[PDB]
């Protein structure tokens, strides 16, 4: 399981060894340490590496944490409930349980609270809107004796300029798909798998893109399907949206008409309906549809240009399958 | 200076309905009605300064004489006009007693209906229908569609059009004729040019120009008045050439001191109102007047937005 | 500089509540003969008008005169702690950015003490009490009150009319009308009850009720109430202190 | 008392351990503080209205203007300061504000008049008015035009375009400038002597030249160099290279191989490095401004394509300057340069 | 004291012989004033101009000395609302004035931030009481202003200040002030001004502290450029010559030191190219079309951030491709 | 099992004004020497807890410790029924659902009887009081609440300073600054309204006036009010009961911290 196993010191970390040195570095002197954010493809190891970097900083305690709740009241009666989790070193707030309500939280929770400071993991920033931010910019320079700000996030695009010269700027590459083969092998050393050959899990690697939380985790789901002996030959588990999207990208160059437009939609409901993103969907749509050997460069240029315009338009929009139809009809009309 | 006098709008506010030059059918109708009696209830729909709240004053009036003190009831949108005044005080109004004529009813005026909220409107509905045989109900709004339909089932319906330039005419000759004012045509065709079709508009620029220059001529009217903004605006909109259009705003729209989210917002709607050119063209128009709006409305509001606003307009219709 | 101590915090407090909530901001002036203060309403249809002799204080001194001017809100915000029986004594210097307040219990004991900002505000006291007026009325201002909260039911508009010996109060509005008719009487069984009238000329005038309420707070600083009408002038009602007088002069509708 | 202080500044980031406290100490942006240093003397501060990039300076000139004007002890008793963390309403600008502003000047002290000028106005200022909504910015038009004589009004923005024209017309605009290497090198410099940062030659102007006219940023990435120079106690020098490496910059070999990718290569050549690019963190806007850098000022290029190529690039960051999906943009940027 | 107030408050207006620009309206009110009719007025132009100031001096010369009693003045900083008209203004012009005998005036100023519930209440309080009391809307936007409201008032526009007036008030202005002022510099001054005179007042404020003498120069146009960071038409036509005729490497050069020399900024940069070449006598519309299209939308882009020198770039290379098409 | 009558529901109602507002959860658990109750706000910043021995009860009888949680609204709800002279008896079996209150009037006549649903609290009482305060003062609790009531209009913070022979209560804020200086002094026409100090280190605390205003409640509860004040730990205010004592322990500012 990826929980059972996994690094809580830097001396503990087992990939970028130039990163944990920085980390180190950073750590040395904890008392004149600026705020940082964490930036890098999601599932790396940025959230593991930013609590080694909190326990290098403080105590071991820091892992010990409780989950409590806070209550907000907006401009009208409507009650904001959110959940904090808090250690007796630091606090993480996630902004991304709520909707436009980020900044009421973000400021009052943060004024509360503001070695001899305590720590504040927001996690993923990229959901912050842009008010909040802005209302984060200046708690940021005027409490920077008793608060700083470690911000994991998968991507600096919707992050603004101020936010981004306030604090240091860490990214996280992806692990070579080498680091990930070893730790699996530590892992089914562990676990007590049955290898017929080494090579699969490179394979692994070579089907998760760099996430080590996915390829743990669908090693151990194919371990539960070969009943604890991986073969030679042993199938990949494909999440159940991945199939879906495959499956919807075979409909799209199969058949372009309304009326095939008409069950992409539906598709796209019952995708959207089951906490699905539509920008990862829409990612994937493209990715999925570029690999399509029968279209051609013209096709996949003019595909490519779609789905970054409706990227922007989702990006700008709140009804997310408003885009994602347009995107759809736009490929269609293409093919 | 101690006192000022009674503008040529109020001192000249007509008291009886052949006095007013408004839609000649609606007129005749509610003098008949003042003539014989039984008035109905009424709404009386139309745009801002054409004789609508002047009508039904001047038929309240003449259909109750001397009782008017006591028999109608006035209520602007200066007053509370919410579900608790509709519950109390329209209601004693039309249960009071009072012994009038057998031709005659009590009537309760409420100017700017348009602006009643939706409870007040549903309570008005059995409060009229109840007491029908002694109080009388005349709303006066500018859009009928605020007033719910109910209450437009529950009266007669009269819509008022706009001003043709021969009863505005009139309507300043005679003005004149009681004022003694040196005019000439072309003063008053430019009075009427810049009026709209609005009466009370037409006669606030014509005592503004009688005071201001003495002499009501085109000149005068044009350095005191405006050309109507519209018209300058479907001029520039209207043009064939870029550097046509461009020398327009820059001059007559610009160099004036017209800010850019008036000139935006006079230029959709002239397209929206626009009848020269086709609908896809004038589609694509209003879009690049909208893209260009939502860049104004962010503070990017200046010369180069309107500017390549206008040269994409002259895209869309280069074919 | 300013320097005026209240034998009771009291005094102030009623005094205070009489500006209160009808007007935002107050200029007061201290100087060799007391203290005067005035503030009006935003409308400008109600003048608060008040002057404290030197004798009604315990303790007052003056070598030159401070105009200060406040927000009426933050001064009451800050006028509940004279615990009423507590001195009371206000100190300012020639050139203030506060007023201080400082009360003090008879021991040495406990001693409030406050510091309250001032607002600048344009030095341009009003003059407009009139020699004479077309009539004039004194009557139990409990009286004057009951009056007053009797017809403000019935409008937002509550009028005087007064004829030998004749006074009337009268309302009209939605649910009816209503009228208060009082009649000139010395009762010697205590004359402060008494209604005193002298009219020049009758006089009719219309107040807008929602300011007559207002007014009617100055009950609580004297017994009775003198109402000064004339068809030339806002009117005048008055509420006497030990030297010294509340005024509060309203301007008659249309 | 003030050895707290010193301790406490010892003990703080270089961001905010060096921030200015006189008007002496801004490096870069002279043309205002020259008018404040004069305005300073005379006592007719007019409003203000501070506008530029991020990191220029803008609350730290109005904080240490303030304070050479009031004093460490009027510094908490004649100042409103009101943030983007706090409500900005119509409500708060209309009680608020306007009761600060109504409120008289509170009397300073003998202590106060004889080391500061102590003018006889307060300062109300507002950090970051591109949250502020238009309607209650238009609030604040007479509340600033008719309580002048008592408080002054500094407005401090990066975007002037999100204030209405009338508060801009009513204050006195003032644009920070960029601090690139040549106006900053002397504050950088001394930032780096005052902390023993023993790096080479060319590093201290490499590092503004990352910033993109940015001190904070710079001064970030200084305080980061030092501090993995120490932990590593080698003694020797910082190198640029290992300034770029930190800073989030793409060496320039994996540059050259988008540029060979670009040049020589169909669709499925470029998607697939671009998978592979993307594995890697980089951030998108760099990897974007050094292509740019790379295609402008290489001399290889026809005019025709340069023209292309600088509205791709223009149009790539404007759409990733909207929160979009790094690898779409990117991998759409490779492609349409790559048909050129 | 007047000498700590701003030399945009300093220099207001108290009577209507200090109101420069305005002419035709300044006369007509004039003579509105003095004839005795006087309509309900509507101020209607861009910030700067001077309605504020005209209609203060107009009731000052109405009522006197006395004007901050006897005239009721609301703005967006008051609350005003529906029920605020219903009390306060109603009651106001329905009541009499309590310092002297005459007609009342009430100001809303800046009455383009009123609820449409309240000028639909408004509209009939105008129409109301209108023997007794005047009405003066001042607006910056006429599409915030109901058309019934609109209607009820005699509007006026008030003009940006043309080239005279408001080298009139600069003559004011350094007559009141021991300064001295250099024509080119005053020309460059009145260019940068757009007709309003805040920013004049502003920027003379602020040249005359960059000063650093007592006063015994002139203020010429390096001080105006140096003081208001406005580029100069040297460098602008520079910039626009090596753009056009020149190498890209070698534009991109010369508009990078141009920008770092004097630390101007792209946008100001861009206003003026565009100025610039509006007087251009160019071949068909396409290349104005290419140019504006792609000078806006670079405009928007910077009104919102990014890379400068991206943006400079794209500047660049869309003025070019622009030219391109004239050939 | 609990079996505990209230001569006056009236004390039991008090006690509870003075949980009341301040905390949502109390646990109370009742013992062979009577009742306890702890309730912390959620902020932390406040605890508030109660001792009620034996002896003040008219009967009292207990075999076997209770412990049970729950809501002080549903409980104050419920506790208006006490007429004041009712007799009020709580009462719980040894692993209840509920708590019954029984308020009877002396005759048999009327009998309020009802039954509160329990809330599972994890028993974790606190024990963070001290030995020595560096220093104690006591006031009549109606001072104190004056005091407090005085400079709360001026700021969210109140400091309390004290020196030799001097306490000071102070506020600044706004609309300008207030100050309230005391001395201790034995007054023998009736000691009830002295005010003594023991100082023993002098101290500077800021409390949030929101909690002092909270805590003022407990005047209705005893003629004087102690407060326990040090540099290392929340500040203690006690109001004594006959047998027992209502305790808040509010914790200083940090310079933000209530
Ligand atoms: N038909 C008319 N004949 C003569 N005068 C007219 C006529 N219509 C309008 N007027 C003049 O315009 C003034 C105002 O007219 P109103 O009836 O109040 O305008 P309106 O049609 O009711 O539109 P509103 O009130 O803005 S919704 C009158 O006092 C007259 O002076
Ligand atoms: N001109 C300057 N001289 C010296 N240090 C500077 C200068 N500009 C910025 N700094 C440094 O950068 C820090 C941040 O300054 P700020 O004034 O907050 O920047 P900024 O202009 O406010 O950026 P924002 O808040 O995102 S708009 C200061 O504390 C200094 O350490
Ligand atoms: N015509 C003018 N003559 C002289 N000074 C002027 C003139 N117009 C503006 N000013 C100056 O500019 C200052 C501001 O004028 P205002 O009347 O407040 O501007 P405005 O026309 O009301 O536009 P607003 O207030 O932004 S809607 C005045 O105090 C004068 O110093
Ligand atoms: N140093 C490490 N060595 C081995 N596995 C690691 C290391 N750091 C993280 N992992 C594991 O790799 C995966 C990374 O995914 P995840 O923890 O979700 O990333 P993040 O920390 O960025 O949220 C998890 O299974 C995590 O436990
Ligand atoms: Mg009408
Ligand atoms: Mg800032
Ligand atoms: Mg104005």
């Amino acid at each position: 399981w990826v929980d059972k196993y996994r690094p809580k010191s830097l001396n503990a970390l087992s990939h970028n060894e130039e990163l944990t040195n920085f980390l180190k570095s950073l750590s040395d002197q904890p008392r004149d340490l600026p705020h940082l954010l964490l930036y890098g493809p999601n599932g790396t190891g940025k959230k593991t590496r930013c609590m080694a970097l909190l326990e290098s900083i403080f105590g071991p305690g820091v892992y010990r944490l409780k989950i409590d709740v806070r209550q907000f009241v907006t401009a009208s009666n409507r009650k904001l409930e959110l959940n904090v989790v808090s250690s007796p070193y630091h606090l993480e707030i996630t902004p991304s349980d709520m909707g436009n309500n980020d900044r009421i939280v973000i400021q009052e929770l943060l004024k509360e609270v503001a070695h001899r400071y305590k720590c504040v993991i927001i996690n993923e920033a990229n959901s912050l809107t842009k008010d909040a931010q802005a209302a984060l910019r200046r708690t940021m320079e005027k409490y920077s004796k008793n608060i700083r700000l470690i911000m994991v996030c998968d991507s600096m695009s919707p992050i603004i300029a101020p936010i981004k010269s306030r604090c240091l700027l860490i990214r996280c590459p992806a692990p070579s798909d080498s680091e990930i083969s070893t730790i699996l092998s530590d892992v089914v050393t562990n676990e007590r798998i049955q290898l017929e050959t080494k090579d699969i899990l490179k394979r692994i690697a070579q089907a998760s893109n760099g996430n080590l939380r996915v390829s743990l985790l669908m090693l151990e789901s194919m371990a539960l399907n070969n009943e604890l002996a991986l073969k030679s030959s042993s199938p990949i588990i494909k999440p159940d949206w991945i199939i879906v999207i495959h499956k919807l990208t075979r409909k799209i160059v199969k058949e372009r008409s309304v009326n095939s437009l008409i069950e992409c939609r539906a598709v796209l409901y019952d995708l959207l309906a089951h906490c699905i993103p539509a920008n990862i969907i829409l990612k994937e749509l493209t990715f999925s549809l570029l690999d399509v050997e029968t279209l051609n460069t013209t096709n996949k240029s003019s595909i490519i240009e779609y789905s970054s315009v409706f990227d922007e338009r989702l990006s700008l929009g709140n009804k997310a399958i408003f885009h994602l139809e347009g995107f759809i009809a736009k490929v269609m009309c293409c093919l | 200076t101690l006192s000022l006098q009674l503008p040529w709008v109020e001192k000249y506010r007509p008291q009886v309905l052949s006095d007013i030059v408004g839609n000649k059918e609606t007129i005749d109708r509610l003098q008949q009605i003042a003539k014989d009696g039984n008035m109905p209830h009424m709404i009386i729909s139309g745009m801002p300064g054409i004789g609508k709240t002047t009508s039904v004053h001047c038929l309240a009036h003449e259909l109750l004489g001397r009782s008017y003190a006591d028999g109608v009831l006035e209520l602007n949108a200066s007053d509370d006009r919410g579900i608790d005044v509709v519950r109390n005080q329209i209601k004693h109004f039309a249960q009071k007693k009072l012994h009038l004529p057998p031709g005659k009813h009590k009537i309760v005026i409420l100017d700017e209906a348009d602006s009643m909220t939706a409870g007040a409107q549903q309570a008005l509905r059995r409060t009229m229908e109840l007491y029908s045989n002694s109080t009388r109900f005349a709303f006066a709004c500018n859009q009928s569609n605020k007033i719910i339909e109910p209450l437009q089932s529950r009266c007669a319906i009269l819509r008022y059009s706009k001003l043709s330039d021969e009863d505005v005419l009139k309507r300043l000759l005679q003005i004149i004729k009681l004022e003694d004012v040196k005019y000439t045509n072309d003063g008053l065709e430019a009075i009427i040019f810049t009026a709209e079709g609005d009466m009370r508009q037409a006669i606030n620029n014509l005592q503004s120009t009688v005071a201001g220059h003495g002499l009501v001529n085109a000149d005068n009217v044009f350095k005191i008045v405006d050309s109507p903004h519209p018209l300058i605006v479907k001029k520039m909109l209207l043009a064939s050439n870029l550097e046509d259009s461009i020398q327009i705003l820059r001059t007559d729209l610009w160099k004036k001191g017209y800010s850019s989210i008036d000139i935006v917002t006079t230029s959709f709607r002239v397209t929206k109102n626009l009848a020269q050119v086709k609908e896809s063209v004038r589609l694509e128009m209003i879009k690049e007047i909208g893209l260009t709006h939502m860049r104004i409305l962010e503070g990017v509001g200046t010369y180069l937005q309107l500017a390549s606003m206008l040269a994409k307009i002259h895209k869309l219709n280069n074919k | 500089m300013l320097e005026a101590k209240f034998e009771e915090a009291s005094l102030f407090k009623r005094i205070i509540d009489g500006f209160k909530d009808c007007v935002q901001l107050v200029n007061f002036q201290c100087k060799e003969d007391g203290i005067i203060a005035q503030a009006v309403d935003d409308s400008r249809v109600l003048l608060v008008s008040l002057e404290i002799g030197v004798e009604a204080f315990q303790e007052y001194r003056c070598d030159h005169p401070v105009t200060l001017g406040m927000d009426l809100t933050s001064l009451s915000k800050i006028l509940r702690c004279g615990n009423n029986t507590d001195t009371l004594t206000l100190i300012a210097d020639n050139t203030p950015d506060s007023i201080i307040l400082l009360f003090e219990d008879t021991k040495k004991d406990r001693i409030a003490e406050y510091s309250l900002k001032l607002m600048d505000i344009d030095a341009d006291f009003l003059k407009i009490e009139e020699l004479q007026y077309d009539s004039t009325l004194s009557l139990p201002s409990s009286e004057f009150s009951k009056i007053v909260r009797d017809l403000s039911q019935l409008s937002d508009s509550i009028n005087i009319m007064i004829t030998k010996e004749t006074i009337k109060f009268v309302a009209d509005g939605d649910i009816g009308s209503g009228s208060v008719i009082i009649k000139p009487f010395v009762d010697m069984e205590h004359p402060e009850t008494s209604i005193k009238l002298e009219m020049d000329q009758p006089v009719d005038l219309t107040f807008g009720a929602k300011y007559l309420l207002d007014i009617i707070k100055g009950s609580s600083l004297s017994d009775r109430v003198g109402i000064r009408l004339s068809s030339e002038a806002p009117a005048l009602f008055q509420f006497d202190l030990k030297s010294g007088f509340l005024q509060f002069f309203l301007a008659p509708k249309f | 008392s003030k050895l707290a202080a010193e301790q406490s500044l010892a003990q703080q980031p270089w961001v905010e351990k060096y921030r200015p406290k006189n008007l002496d100490e801004v490096t870069a942006q002279d043309h205002a503080v020259t008018v404040l240093k004069k305005t300073l003397k005379s006592a007719n501060l007019p409003h203000m209205l501070f506008y530029g990039p991020p990191g220029t300076g803008k609350t730290s000139t109005i904080l240490a203007l303030t304070k050479e004007l009031y004093g460490p002890d009027l510094m908490k008793s004649r100042i409103l300061e009101l943030n983007a963390s706090d409500e900005r309403g119509i409500s708060i600008v209309r009680e608020k504000v306007k009761n600060f502003a109504r409120l008289t000047v509170s009397k300073p002290s003998k202590h106060d008049l004889e080391n500061y000028p102590c003018p006889p106005y307060k300062i109300i200022i507002l950090d970051e008015a591109d949250s502020m909504t238009a309607d209650a910015q238009s609030a604040l038009r007479r509340t600033m035009e008719t309580y002048s004589g008592v408080t002054r009004f500094c407005l401090i923005c990066n975007y002037v375009t999100r204030i209405i024209d009338p508060l801009a017309s009513r204050c006195s605009k003032f644009r920070f400038k960029a601090l690139d290497a040549s106006n900053a090198i002397d504050r950088l410099r001394f930032i780096s002597e005052q902390e023993n940062v023993k790096c080479d030659d060319g590093v201290l102007e490499r590092i503004l030249d990352i910033s993109a006219g940015d001190l904070r940023r710079g001064i970030t990435l200084l305080q980061s160099a030092s501090k993995g120079a120490q932990y590593l106690g080698d003694g020797k020098n910082i190198t640029s290279t290992q300034v770029e490496e930190l800073a989030g910059v793409v060496p320039h070999d994996i540059l050259i191989e988008i540029v060979e990718k670009v040049k020589s290569g169909d669709f499925d050549e470029i998607k697939k490095y671009v998978n592979t690019f993307m594995k890697s963190g980089w951030s998108a806007a760099s990897v974007v401004n050094q292509l740019h850098e790379y295609y402008i000022t290489n001399d290889n290029f026809d005019t025709n394509f340069k023209n292309q190529i600088s509205w791709l690039l223009f149009t790539t960051d404007s759409r990733l300057n909207n929160g979009t999906n790094e690898h779409i943009q990117l991998l759409n940027l490779l492609v349409k340069i790559s048909q050129l | 004291s007047k000498e700590n107030l701003p030399w945009v408050e300093k220099y207001r207006p108290e009577t209507l012989d200090e109101v420069y620009g305005q002419n035709e309206v300044i006369t007509t009110v004039r003579k509105f004033v003095d004839e005795g009719k006087l309509p309900h007025l509507l101020f209607y132009g861009p910030p700067g101009t001077g309605k504020t100031s005209t209609i203060v001096a107009l009731a000052r010369e109405i009522y006197g000395k006395n004007y901050s009693n006897m005239v009721l003045e609301l703005n967006a900083s008051d609350d005003r609302g529906i029920d605020v008209v219903r009390n306060q203004i109603k009651d106001f012009a329905s009541t009499r004035q309590i310092f002297s005998k005459g007609f009342k005036l009430i100001i809303l100023d800046e009455a383009d931030a009123m609820t449409n519930a309240a000028q639909n209440a408004l509209r009939r309080v105008i129409e109301r009481y209108t023997k007794n009391t005047r009405f003066c809307v001042l607006a910056n936007y006429a599409h915030k202003l109901t058309p019934a409201l609109l209607s009820r008032c005699t509007r006026f526009r008030f003009q940006p200040l043309p080239q005279e007036a408001i080298e009139r008030r600069i003559a004011n202005v350094l007559v009141h002030e021991k300064l001295k002022l250099s024509p080119n510099a005053e020309k460059a001054l009145i260019e940068l001004s757009n007709g309003d005179m805040r920013r004049v007042l502003n920027v003379l404020q602020s040249c005359k502290a960059t000063l650093d003498n007592p006063d015994e120069d002139e203020i010429s146009d390096d001080v105006i450029y140096e003081c208001c960071g406005a580029p100069r038409p040297s460098d602008l036509k520079a910039v626009l010559k090596s753009i056009l005729e020149d190498d890209w490497g070698t534009a991109h050069y010369t508009l990078n030191k141009v920008r770092s020399a004097k630390g101007l900024a792209l946008i100001d940069l861009i206003e003026g190219i565009v100025k610039i070449l509006e007087d251009y006598e160019l071949q068909n519309e396409e290349t104005r079309v290419h140019l504006l299209t792609k000078l806006a939308d670079i405009e928007y882009s910077i009104s919102k951030g990014g890379n400068d020198q991206i943006q400079g770039s794209a500047v660049i290379g869309a003025i070019k491709a622009s030219f391109e098409n004239e050939t």
